[PDB]
């Protein structure tokens, strides 16, 4: 069960921290109008 | 024995997603 | 246990535990010839759980067989109130008065089989052998306890039929109502045998505490099915009030 | 130029046949996982006691359930509102016998459906859209969020979350009734006006562009050939459908502007969805429908009954039934 | 469980023989 | 056209798609193998290894 | 990477006297052998 | 009694408070 | 700025957007907007003290703002008995006294006042896109929150201090003088998983903690308006946020409707920051009342209610959690993990403890769980009390009720603002929010999916 | 209640909350005097 | 009689299958 908790930790830690630097990452410029 | 006539018609309908997605007719602009 | 408080405890599981009293511990309780001393706060903690499974062959050995506790740490006799009467020749009599004296308990077994069983301490009467002018750690109380049906006679099964509620008949089958033998529901008094050795005793602050072994039957369902036979070990303790 | 950069032009292109999007990136995970957790359970997961009186309820097609009868079943009422991850339960047989696949289908189940309401409003913005498809996906993601986690917390338990069954379903909705009246609540009436309307809508808005197809196929051919997808002409006579249906009613009832008509369509339906999710997670808190039990009195003061009282007679029925060995106290407060 | 004795053969009849008749006319589509 | 029992000759001189088939045949071997190993588990009675065993 | 049309692909084809035959030994064949499914 | 009257009253000078300013804002010409 | 569609491109139903870049106008409009919230909370309060039984409990009386004044330590003693009437009176009178000055600012700062503020002050003028000038509001609005959280604070320490359900000898105003500044407490609540038996913030159940973690929130806000004052955004920050008035708003609408979903919660489980006394039980507290009069009356009967064991095989009274803790029995077996003034005497280490059950449980404690029992927060839409298959003669609909209903529908209908604004701020920065343009329609330049 | 000397106003009282409805009901009456320009 | 209970469904399927197979493949014939 450990094993199991630590790596679900890992794993759901790693999805957010790429959702969340994704996000970061200069996403307004990320369409197909208006860069300012 | 019900129960396999019950997965076959549920993977059935899966599985009819699965190509209506990935082997769809293309959208084209003509 | 130890001396912390409720928010130390909650979530833990540490309530579940029975309290245990210390290592360098070897002493003996002192009893009068003919005198009864009240028990305190009694806790049996069930570890282990085998159930007597039935071969179908005949006249063979059943084995029992280890099971796992699904409830949860919800396993555990506790705060239970009773006596030590010291007979006449020296023999030495627990009895179980009351408290949180029984916990329904389910256990899988390899084979995914369910067994719910009814674990208590209710009206247990143990007995030593004569000769004992004090409680040690050869006190081996030996005795019986009643095993009250699991489900009570308010219990509604999932047609709603029940003992004194209920149905008496399977209502949705009309021309075949009166036909089915769970018509007729029961709460049968089960007989279960326990086995309290004491092993440690604290004379001073009069805290026993020991090992015990359990036998008894298991949940038939209002009599649906045969009881099987289950063995629960386990640990006990308790405060005897010397004077 | 960098990794990172690749990676982000990856995650949010337009090209991929489905678009991931950073929300996807929290979306495809949660759904694949509730998804394979509710097929395994639906399939095959042993009894769960779902009342907390060790009365074990068989969800799964292994136990003798077809796929009407068969469900996930609720966590136990003895976890209640408690987080039961898988390595909170001593053993897997543990886990499923206190309903734990229902707790991991629910919570990956609504991650994802939020993800996905972020996930429309980024394709929309990748593509150049208007953004506002996903405030209409607001309206079921609300009512979803209402029956498994609102109602749920309300109540002080996931045992009252709906099953995650067809039978199941009716469960929940026959006991909710009985225990809030939601068809006497007015925020149900409104979605009852949403679906409703919508489906009138959807029929009308349907049958008068179909009525109003220009002429471009012939009497052998489907008609919807008559269509060639990215055409701007207009494939059908709005102008002629407008006549039609200000004589059916009146001139000044009929739009004529299509974009308030479909602002319309649009406009109905959600409106109606919000409030009815509103309603179910408001008798969350047990501000319960109308209750006009006893409201009419004869002059000498006996109750004259009304069609309200009928249902009440009805909700009681219900109600003394439900979880027929749950409780031990006069009042069906928890 | 004790289901009718028809179920499995109506079901699959059920299924295929649709299946059967739209596969045939989607397959000689372009003839 | 082709006959019938010619139909797969279609892969003869196409190694991607000979790869493709047998690793839909592989697919199909595989499941099977899976699929049976789940029914005789669905229905396989472990009580008695003495006098039920496996092959009975 | 593109999707280019396969061109090893062929029109299968079934005459009616085929169509015949083959009805014919299925018809022959289910006679056949349901007895023996049946037991 | 005259409390449900007093309170009607009350009630129907402030609902005519309302439209009575921009009815006058209307009329004399201010800007709205 | 115009005043019709053709001069603002905005149809007379989104009007309000007209006022985007008039700064004095939109500056009247909130002042205005505040002065009606000031004036809700004087008529409110005045209301309800008209209509206020001071000896019937206020939460039968359909009381919103009143418990949250008693709460503060205004007109109540202890059992949170009214006392004075005229601090209840006082609070009213102040907001509406205060309304009508702020009605008469923002009308007129939207009808006389300058249009724009720019070219009259540096000071008070913005532009949205003024990264500086907006961090400078933050900065000042950020002093000004920590100031009244410090209020609090001051009122619980040095100003009569504030309503302690909690406190021993009975529930009572008293003044909290050991607030807790640890950090590990104030902010490990902040830690706690948002579940049972947790309850992240919600779980906060002591007057030392609350004011403790006011002090760690006034110094916080503190410094962080001096931090925004003083500085301008960072390039991760500039280069991740939208930069627009709309932008703003939607994030502000974020941050409501997370608040909203909070307080619903708050005053649906707290029963420290929203005393029984005044808002009434908690549905959890009326559930475990219920379990604890029958455990009374029958153990007064003579039930064994440590032995007796109900129709399933658990204990009808009395039962194990499934960690093991000694819990009331029957479906409040879900709410074990409530605490209230009135149970706690009873609980053990081991939970409810068996000695205390039978004979440590008092008269004032059996007429508690009577009372709350008999207002469970449960009613109808049109007021009639209890279960909703009751007759018409209970006209009672628990506080806690109203308060969680309404702010669970305006967290929700703000998450959608927020929604609707964030999606239309990121649609006008990129500038297709009013449709696809023909020639340059994007989805024409992209290659087909299959 | 309101202490003594304000009791003459009582029905006043009992109406002052609504006003914000009327608040925002005034708001239309205004734009239908303008025609909803 | 008490024929096997897999019989009816192995028969229909055992004509069916094939069945379906010849007709599909004619149909579409010149295509
Ligand atoms: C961006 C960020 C997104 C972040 C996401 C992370 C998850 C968020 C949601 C958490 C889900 C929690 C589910 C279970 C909640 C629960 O157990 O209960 C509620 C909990 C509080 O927990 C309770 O807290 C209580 C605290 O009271 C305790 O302490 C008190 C002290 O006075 C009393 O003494 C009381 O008797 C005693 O029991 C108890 O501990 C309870 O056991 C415990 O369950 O709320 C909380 O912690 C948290 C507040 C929850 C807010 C409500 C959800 C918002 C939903 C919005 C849906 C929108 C949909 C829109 C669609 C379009
Ligand atoms: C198509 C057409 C459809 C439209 C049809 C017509 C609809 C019009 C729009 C709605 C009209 C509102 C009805 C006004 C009458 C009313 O309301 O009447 C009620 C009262 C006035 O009546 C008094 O209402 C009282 C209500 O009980 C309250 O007072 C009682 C006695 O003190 C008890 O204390 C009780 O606990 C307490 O709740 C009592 O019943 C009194 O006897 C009674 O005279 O007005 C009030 O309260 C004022 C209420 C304003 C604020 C309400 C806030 C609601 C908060 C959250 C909502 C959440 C969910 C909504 C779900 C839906
Ligand atoms: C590895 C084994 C193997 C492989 C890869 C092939 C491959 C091929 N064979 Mg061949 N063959 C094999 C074994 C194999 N064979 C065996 C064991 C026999 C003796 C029975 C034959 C006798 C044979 C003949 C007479 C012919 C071929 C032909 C062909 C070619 C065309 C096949 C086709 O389209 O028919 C398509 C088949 C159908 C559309 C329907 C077939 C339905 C069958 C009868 C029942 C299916 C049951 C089930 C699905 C299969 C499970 C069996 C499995 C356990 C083995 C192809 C290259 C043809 C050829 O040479 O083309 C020029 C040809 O005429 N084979
Ligand atoms: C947030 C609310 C707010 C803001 C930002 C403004 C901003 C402004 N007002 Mg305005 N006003 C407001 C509310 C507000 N007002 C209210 C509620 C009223 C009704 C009394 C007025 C009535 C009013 C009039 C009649 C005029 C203005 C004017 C102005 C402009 C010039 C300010 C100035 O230099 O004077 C000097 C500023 C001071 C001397 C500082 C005094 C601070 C206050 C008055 C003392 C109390 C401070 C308090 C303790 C702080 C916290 C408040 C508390 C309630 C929490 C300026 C843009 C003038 C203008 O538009 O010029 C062309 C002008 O003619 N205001
Ligand atoms: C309403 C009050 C308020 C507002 C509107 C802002 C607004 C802002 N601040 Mg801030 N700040 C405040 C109060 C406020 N602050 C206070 C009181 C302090 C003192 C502690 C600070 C100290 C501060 C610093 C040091 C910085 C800012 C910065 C900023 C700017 C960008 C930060 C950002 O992207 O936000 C969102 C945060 C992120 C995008 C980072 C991710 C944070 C995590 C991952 C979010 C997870 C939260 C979780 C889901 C919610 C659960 C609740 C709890 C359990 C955590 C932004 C304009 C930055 C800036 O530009 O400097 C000038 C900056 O570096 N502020
Ligand atoms: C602080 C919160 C806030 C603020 C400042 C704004 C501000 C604005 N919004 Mg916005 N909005 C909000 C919250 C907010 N909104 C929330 C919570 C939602 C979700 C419902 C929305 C959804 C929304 C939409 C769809 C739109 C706006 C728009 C706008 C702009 C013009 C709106 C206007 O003229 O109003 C005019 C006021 C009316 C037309 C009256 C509306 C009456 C409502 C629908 C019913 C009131 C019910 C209320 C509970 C009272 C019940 C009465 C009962 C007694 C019968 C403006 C800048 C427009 C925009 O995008 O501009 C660019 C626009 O299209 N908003
Ligand atoms: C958080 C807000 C809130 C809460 C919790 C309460 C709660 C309460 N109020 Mg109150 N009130 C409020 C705001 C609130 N009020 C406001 C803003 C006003 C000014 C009009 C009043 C004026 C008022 C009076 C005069 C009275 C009360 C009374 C009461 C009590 C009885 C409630 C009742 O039966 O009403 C009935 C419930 C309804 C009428 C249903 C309202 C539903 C609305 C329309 C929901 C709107 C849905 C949604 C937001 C629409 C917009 C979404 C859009 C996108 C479509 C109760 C404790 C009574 C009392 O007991 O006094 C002591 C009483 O006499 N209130
Ligand atoms: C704008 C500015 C508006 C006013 C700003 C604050 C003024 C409030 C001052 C009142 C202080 C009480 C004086 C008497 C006294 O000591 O207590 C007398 C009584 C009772 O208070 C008693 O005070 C004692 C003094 O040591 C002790 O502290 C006692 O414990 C306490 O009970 O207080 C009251 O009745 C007043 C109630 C307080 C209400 C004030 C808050 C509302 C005003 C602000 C809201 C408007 C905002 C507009 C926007
Ligand atoms: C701008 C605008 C608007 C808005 C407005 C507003 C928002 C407002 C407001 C305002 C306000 C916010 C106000 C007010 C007021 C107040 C007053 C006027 C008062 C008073 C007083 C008095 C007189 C009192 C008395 C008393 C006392 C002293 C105590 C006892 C009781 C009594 C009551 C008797 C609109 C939308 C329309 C539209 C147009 C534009
Ligand atoms: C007073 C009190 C207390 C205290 C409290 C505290 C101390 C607090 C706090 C708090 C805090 C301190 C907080 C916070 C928050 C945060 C948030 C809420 C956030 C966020 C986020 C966001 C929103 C972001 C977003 C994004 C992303 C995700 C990425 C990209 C960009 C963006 C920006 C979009 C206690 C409990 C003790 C008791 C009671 C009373
Ligand atoms: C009992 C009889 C029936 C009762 C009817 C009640 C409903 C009647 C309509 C309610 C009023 C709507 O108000 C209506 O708004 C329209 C917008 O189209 C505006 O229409 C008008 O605007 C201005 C008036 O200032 C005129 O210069 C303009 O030519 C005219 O179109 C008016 O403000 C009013 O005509
Ligand atoms: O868990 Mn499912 O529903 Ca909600 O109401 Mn109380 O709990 Mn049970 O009894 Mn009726
Ligand atoms: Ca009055
Ligand atoms: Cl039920
Ligand atoms: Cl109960």
């Amino acid at each position: 069960m450990l094993t199991l908790k630590i790596a679900v930790y890992i794993v759901v830690g790693l999805f957010i921290s790429l959702f969340i630097f994704g996000f970061l990452s200069s996403d307004p410029t990320r369409n197909p109008g208006r860069k300012d | 024995m019900e129960s396999v006539a019950y997965i076959l018609v549920l993977t059935m309908a899966l599985a009819v997603l699965f190509f209506a997605i990935a082997f769809r007719e293309p959208p084209r602009i003509e | 246990k130890s001396q912390l408080t409720y928010d130390d405890i909650v979530n833990t599981g540490l309530a579940n535990v029975c309290p245990e009293i210390s290592s360098f511990t070897r002493g003996t309780i002192e009893v009068e010839p003919n005198t009864k001393y009240f028990v305190s706060d009694f806790c049996m903690e069930p570890q282990e759980y085998f159930v007597k499974e039935e071969p179908v062959n005949k006249r063979q050995k059943a084995e029992y067989v280890k099971g796992k506790v699904l409830t949860r740490q919800t396993t555990s006799l506790e705060q239970i109130r009773g006596s030590i009467a010291v007979g006449a020749d020296g023999t030495l009599t627990f009895k179980e008065k009351d408290g949180i004296d029984f916990q329904p308990i389910t256990v899988l077994l390899p084979g995914g089989e369910e067994v719910p069983f009814f674990f208590t301490v209710k009206n247990f009467t143990g007995t030593t052998e004569p000769g004992f002018t004090s409680i040690n750690s050869s006190t081996d109380f030996v005795g019986d306890f009643n095993v009250p049906s699991y489900r009570g006679a308010g219990f509604l099964d999932p047609k709603a039929r029940g003992l004194y509620t209920g149905y008496d008949n399977a209502v949705a089958l009309p021309s075949a109502a009166d036909k089915f033998r769970t018509n007729k529901k029961e709460t049968p008094l089960g007989k279960g045998t326990l086995s309290l050795q004491v092993t440690q005793v604290d004379g001073s602050t009069g805290e026993i505490a020991g090992i015990f072994e359990s036998e008894q039957p298991s949940d038939t369902d209002l009599g649906a099915k045969e009881p099987l036979d289950v063995k629960v070990r386990g640990i006990f303790y308790g405060r005897v009030d010397t004077d | 130029a960098s990794l990172w950069e690749q990676f982000c032009q990856w995650v949010t292109s337009t090209n991929n046949r489905i678009y991931v999007g950073w929300f996807g990136t929290l979306m495809i995970p949660t759904l694949l996982t509730a998804t394979t957790c509710f097929i395994i359970a639906f399939i095959a997961a042993p009894p769960v006691d779902i009342d907390g009186i060790r009365e074990p309820v068989a969800g799964s097609l292994l136990y003798g359930n077809n796929i009407i009868s068969g469900a996930v079943v609720p966590s136990s009422n003895a976890i209640g509102l408690h987080f039961y991850p898988i390595w909170e339960a001593a053993s897997l047989d543990e886990w499923l016998y206190n309903g734990g696949p229902y707790q991991l289908v629910v919570f990956h189940f609504l991650i994802g459906i939020f993800c996905y309401m972020g996930r429309q409003w980024e394709l929309s913005y990748r593509l150049g859209m208007r953004p506002w498809i996903c405030v209409a996906y607001s309206a079921p993601v609300s009512a979803a969020t209402a029956v498994f986690l609102i109602y749920p917390i309300g109540q002080g338990s996931f045992s009252d979350g709906m099953p995650l069954g067809i039978s199941g379903t009716f469960n929940f909705m026959i006991v909710f009734q009985a225990e809030h009246n939601i068809l006497m609540h007015p925020f149900h009436m409104l979605g009852v006006a949403g679906v409703f309307g919508g489906s009138l809508f959807s029929a009308m808005h349907g049958s008068l562009v179909t009525s109003s197809l220009v002429r471009e196929t012939t009497e052998v051919e489907s008609q919807n050939y008559g269509y060639k997808f990215g055409q701007e002409e207009e494939t059908y006579n709005i102008v002629a459908a407008h006549g039609y249906f200000g004589r059916l009613i009146f001139q000044y009832a009929s739009f004529n502007n299509s974009r308030s008509l479909h602002f319309f369509l649009g406009a109905w339906p959600v409106i109606g969805i919000w409030f009815t999710a509103m309603g179910v997670s408001t008798m969350a808190f047990n501000l319960n429908g109308f209750n006009f039990n006893q409201s009419i009195l004869d002059s000498q003061g006996r109750v004259i009954g009304t069609w309200a009282d009928v249902l009440n007679r009805a909700n009681i029925g219900f109600e003394v039934m439900h979880e027929r060995n749950a409780h031990n106290f006069p009042l069906d407060l928890a | 469980m004790q289901v009718n004795n028809l179920g499995f053969i109506a079901s699959i009849l059920f299924v295929l023989v649709p299946t059967v008749f739209l596969l045939i006319l989607f397959i000689q589509t372009g003839k | 056209g082709l006959p019938w029992y010619r139909v797969h000759t279609v892969v003869l001189n196409d190694p991607g798609r000979l790869i493709s088939v047998h690793l839909m045949h592989t697919a199909l071997v595989a499941g099977w193998a899976g699929s049976m190993a789940l029914y005789e588990l669905a229905i396989f009675d472990s009580s008695d290894a003495v006098l039920n065993p496996m092959w009975r | 990477m593109d999707r280019n049309s396969n061109p090893n692909r062929q029109p299968v084809e079934l005459n009616r006297t085929s169509l015949y035959l083959g009805l014919l030994l299925v018809a022959v064949l289910g006679i056949l052998f349901s007895s023996y499914f049946f037991n | 009694n005259l409390e449900p009257i007093f309170q009607l009253t009350f009630l129907g000078l402030i609902v005519l408070a309302g439209p009575a300013v921009v009815f006058v804002l209307a009329f004399r010409g201010g800007d709205l | 700025g115009g005043r019709d569609l053709p001069s603002t491109g905005f149809a007379w139903w989104s009007g309000n957007a007209r006022l985007i870049n008039l700064s004095g106008k939109l500056l009247g409009a909130h002042v205005a907007h505040a002065g009606l919230i000031v004036f809700w909370a004087g008529a409110m309060t005045l209301f309800e003290v008209a209509h206020f039984i001071p000896e019937k409990p206020m939460y039968e009386q359909g009381l919103i703002l009143l418990p949250h004044i008693a709460t503060l330590g205004w007109g109540v003693g202890p059992a949170g008995e009214v006392t004075d009437i005229f601090p209840f009176f006082v609070v009213g009178v102040l907001h509406l006294i205060s309304s009508a000055v702020l009605g008469l600012g923002g009308i007129y700062h939207a009808l006389r006042g300058p249009e724009v503020l720019e070219e009259y002050s540096s000071f008070f003028g913005y532009d949205w896109k003024d990264k500086n000038q907006m961090t400078n509001i933050i900065g000042y609005h950020l002093i000004l929150l920590g100031c009244g959280a410090l209020l609090l604070v001051f009122k619980a320490m040095f100003f009569g201090g504030v309503y302690d359900t909690w406190a021993p000898g009975g529930g009572d105003v008293r003044v909290i003088t050991n607030p807790t500044l640890n950090p590990a407490i104030i902010f490990g609540y902040l830690l706690k998983a948002p579940f049972g038996g947790e309850g992240w913030i919600i779980s906060v159940n002591n007057m030392e903690d609350i004011i403790g973690g006011h002090i760690w929130i006034g110094l916080i806000c503190i410094s962080g308006g001096i931090w925004h004052i003083l500085t301008k955004p960072f390039g991760w920050a500039r280069r991740a946020l939208i930069w627009s008035g709309e932008a703003y708003l939607s994030y502000s609408l974020g941050a409501l409707s997370l608040m909203g979903f909070i307080a619903s919660v708050f005053v649906w489980f707290n029963n420290t920051a929203y005393p029984s006394e005044f808002y009434g039980p908690t549905g959890m507290e009326a559930s475990q009342s219920q379990a604890f009069t029958f455990l009374v009356r029958d153990q007064r009967l003579g039930a064994n209610i440590a032995s007796a064991q109900g129709p399933t095989g658990l204990g009808k009274y009395l039962m194990r959690s499934p960690s093991g803790e000694i819990i009331f029995g029957g479906e409040t077996m879900r709410f074990w993990d409530f605490r209230g003034p009135w149970l706690e005497p009873l609980r053990g280490p081991n939970g409810l403890d068996l000695d205390k059950l039978r004979n440590d449980i008092q008269p004032w404690q059996v007429r508690r769980a009577a009372e709350y029992m008999t207002h469970a927060p449960l009613g109808s839409l049109n007021s009639v009390g209890g279960v909703i298959t009751d007759v018409n003669s209970f006209n009672y609909v628990s506080p806690r009720a109203w308060l969680a209903t309404s702010h669970f529908v305006l967290g929700f209908f703000f998450l959608v603002g927020h929604l609707w604004h964030a999606g239309r701020a990121r649609a006008a920065a990129a500038g297709f929010e009013k449709g696809i343009d023909r020639e340059t329609e994007p989805t024409l330049f992209m290659p087909d999916l299959d | 209640k309101l202490p003594e000397a304000y009791q003459i106003f009582d029905p006043l009282v009992d109406v002052l909350p609504v006003i914000p409805l009327f608040f925002l009901a005034l708001a239309f009456v205004w734009q239908a005097a303008v025609g909803f320009k």
